[PDB]
């Protein structure tokens, strides 16, 4: 089948339970993350799936194991502090793509992104070169906004995404009252 | 009910206490399995000065 | 109410509409968080507190049944109502009416008792409000020590301190005040008496024996430059040691108010520093002295050097015992606590110098005894 | 002693007990004891910083209780016992 890691990052900000979208679509994503678990589990149930968040200090969750009956268990106490942080949530887990037991594991990391971007051009296009660099599987998930949706991350990902040959997915949803599973599912990355 | 929402972990805490005691109450067979002999018992109550 | 708050929404006041925009566009888009921040800008900006008392009620509804924003938000426009209505009777079930309302998600209890107890350090209570104070600084001893919390604490301190009960408490957290502080962004006509009453109360404080810790950081003597030098040069003068009376004199009977009953002590207090510097000047050739130099320093005279030394010896400052004969001064131990540029270099020679005789030794006893032993 | 060690030991103090911190150096030439007990608890300091996590040093003692000397003293086979008298002496004496 696929042999493949997945890393999701989600939110914890406050920016996640405004009454204007989905009734606190924590819950939407957290059961996007339990039916692409599952989904993956159909496909090929030997592949290990991350938990982490993107607050200041940054803490594993759940460790890269097949076994999601314990991440159901981890996904809850999301613990809702901080607002959002871009660098070391990248390094966090693009860097800790060395730690998975199979070796033979493609590397692919997804993230879902809640809040703002406090990085600046320059750190997008540093943080770009080094993925575009390393060659990771990156797909960006942004869930609400406050500006323009795509102004200065359609460069991001253009200038992130290599090998245009069936390469990374951007992902990008617009405002709307339906769900975000069936709307994430689209792409080709569900399935 | 926002606030009873945090009985969820507490009740996947609670089984996976039920999910690892398989293990160390398990071996309570390989280790409590038979005496081999038998040996009188005399109660006599010590004092320690938990 | 949401289709009901556009009329009252729309009509204000001729300025008024310039916030109401974003405020009713923020509103009608439903962000919780961008509404907060416009209510943070609204009351952050110098209003004319005559058409407020509306927007004060919706936005302390809309606060209360949002439950998604942190409510100390709240708790700083409801400081604003009390601040604006200065109605103490409705402030303990409004403040109560937010404890029942905010459930166990932050502990913001101390903020919560800190305004309690900061409304209630009015005129009309002050021991239960000390109590309360002590059980606010006694809950949380945890790791979030953002201190700004601590920094209001500091300022029930500061309410505390127009007591004249106790003056020592309210230095020691001037020194928390003191360490707290992150850039010069509060205005600086305000740290003028802040710096006027924190140096008359350093001055004031008799739970302390030495004003380094005051002075040697940098803050105070850089926010002290714009005012005038009469406090700067006293406080060098009792900082460095006072060797005249003169300055201290003329600084004695400077401050009029409250420092005529406190002058003998402090003259008590800056008794000790001529004693602590002049047994910290020589470190050796002959540390012994007489009472010549503390008489002659202290313009005091020889009857009562042994009060002196004895109330050197109850301070417990000083452990000096003198086996003496006739009248001499012999000491010990003792702490600088502020600073010592000379004892610094000295500090280098007689520490090199210590290093190569310990060096001198080793080479000298191991030069010939790794060769006859090793 | 890195700044990201409060955050390392930090996960270890939510989940465990108050974590002791041991500094060790990675060749063996440093003449001192190796190993330094640093307990991981917060400090009120005077001057009015905030506070946060403190490494004091607590004394430690390299001992074994009943086999590892007798495995490290029968692997070394170069190393000498107390020996009071002229040796053991001179040399600590010396050097």
């Amino acid at each position: 089948m696929v042999l493949e890691s997945t890393m999701v990052c989600v939110d914890n900000s406050e920016y996640m339970r405004n009454g204007d979208f989905l009734p606190t679509r924590l819950q939407a994503q957290q059961d996007a993350v339990n039916i692409v678990c599952h989904s993956k589990t159909r496909s090929n149930p030997e592949n290990n799936v991350g938990l982490i968040t993107l607050a200041n200090d940054c803490e594993v969750l759940t460790t890269l194991t097949p076994d999601t009956g314990r991440i159901l268990s981890k996904l809850h106490t999301v613990q809702p502090k901080g607002k959002i942080t871009f660098c070391t949530g990248i390094r966090v887990a693009h860097l800790a793509l060395k730690h998975r037991q199979g070796k033979n594991h493609k590397m692919r990391i997804i993230a879902f992104v809640g809040s703002p971007v406090e990085d600046n051009e320059k750190d997008l296009v540093k943080l770009a070169k080094r993925l575009k660099k390393e060659k990771v599987n990156v797909d960006i998930i942004n869930f609400g906004e406050e500006e323009v949706n795509t102004e200065k991350l359609t460069a991001f990902v253009n200038t992130l995404n290599g090998k245009d040959g069936t390469g990374s997915h951007l992902v990008t949803v617009p405002p709307g009252p339906s769900l975000a599973d069936a709307l994430i599912s689209s792409p080709i990355l569900a399935g | 009910k926002i606030m009873k929402s945090e009985v969820l972990r507490v009740t996947h805490e609670l089984q996976a206490m039920k999910d690892k005691i398989k293990e160390n109450s398990e071996k309570i067979k390989v280790n409590k399995t038979l005496p081999y002999l038998v040996s009188n018992v005399i109660e006599l109550l010590d004092v320690d000065p938990q | 109410d949401v289709p009901g708050f556009l009329q009252q929404s729309q009509n204000s006041g001729p300025g008024q509409p310039a916030v109401w925009h974003r405020l009713e566009e923020l509103y009608t888009k439903k962000l919780w968080h961008q509404l907060t921040l416009q209510v943070l800008d609204f009351v952050q900006d110098p209003c004319f507190a005559q058409g407020d008392g509306l927007i004060k009620l919706y936005e302390n509804f809309i606060s209360e049944f949002e439950h998604r924003v942190n409510p100390l938000s709240l708790v700083e426009i409801i400081l604003h109502v009390v601040r604006q209505m200065t109605d103490p009777n409705v402030a303990l079930t409004f403040l109560e009416k937010t404890r029942e309302k905010v459930k166990s998600s932050d502990e913001a209890v101390i903020l919560c008792k800190t305004a309690i107890g900061a409304l209630k350090l009015n005129i009309g209570d002050l021991q239960v409000t000390k109590e309360t104070i002590e059980d606010v600084e006694e809950m949380l001893n945890n790791l979030p020590g953002v201190t700004s919390v601590h920094s209001r604490f500091y300022d029930l301190s500061s309410k505390y301190y127009q007591t004249i009960g106790n003056h020592a408490s309210y230095y020691k957290d001037a020194l928390r005040f003191l360490g707290c502080v992150d850039i010069k962004d509060l205005p600086v006509s305000e740290q003028q008496e802040r710096a006027f009453t924190l140096g008359l109360a350093g001055l004031l404080g008799e739970g302390v024996f030495n004003f380094g810790e005051l002075l040697m950081h940098p803050v105070l003597e850089s926010l002290r430059n714009t005012d005038r030098q009469w406090l700067i040069d006293t406080l060098y003068a009792f900082n460095s040691g006072n060797v005249e009376r003169f300055q201290t004199l003329k600084t004695a009977w400077g401050q009029q108010p409250d420092l005529a009953a406190n002058e003998a002590q402090l003259l008590r207090k800056i008794q000790l520093l001529c004693l602590m510097e002049m047994t910290f000047t020589r470190p050796a050739n002959h540390r012994q002295l007489t009472f010549e130099e503390i008489a002659k320093s202290a313009k005091i005279t020889v009857n009562e050097v042994e009060l002196l030394v004895m109330k050197a010896l109850s301070v417990g400052l000083v452990k000096g015992s003198i086996d003496e004969v006739d009248k001499r001064v012999h000491m010990t131990w003792v702490q600088p606590r502020v600073l010592d540029l000379q004892q610094i270099k000295g500090m280098k020679d007689r520490l090199e110098f210590w290093c190569t005789d310990v060096k001198s030794m080793e080479m000298l006893v191991e030069h010939q005894a790794h060769d006859i032993l090793t | 002693l890195h700044k990201n060690d409060i955050a390392i030991n930090e996960l270890m103090k939510r989940y465990c007990p108050n974590s002791v911190l041991v500094i060790i150096d990675v060749k063996p030439k440093d003449l001192g004891l190796p190993t330094e007990a640093y307990i991981s608890v917060e400090e009120v300091h005077d001057d009015g910083t905030p506070t946060s996590k403190t490494f004091e040093h607590v004394t430690s003692e390299i001992g074994a209780e009943e086999a590892e000397e007798v495995g490290v003293e029968h692997l070394l086979r170069d190393i000498k016992d107390t020996t009071v008298g002229t040796l053991s002496q001179r040399i600590t004496n010396q050097v």
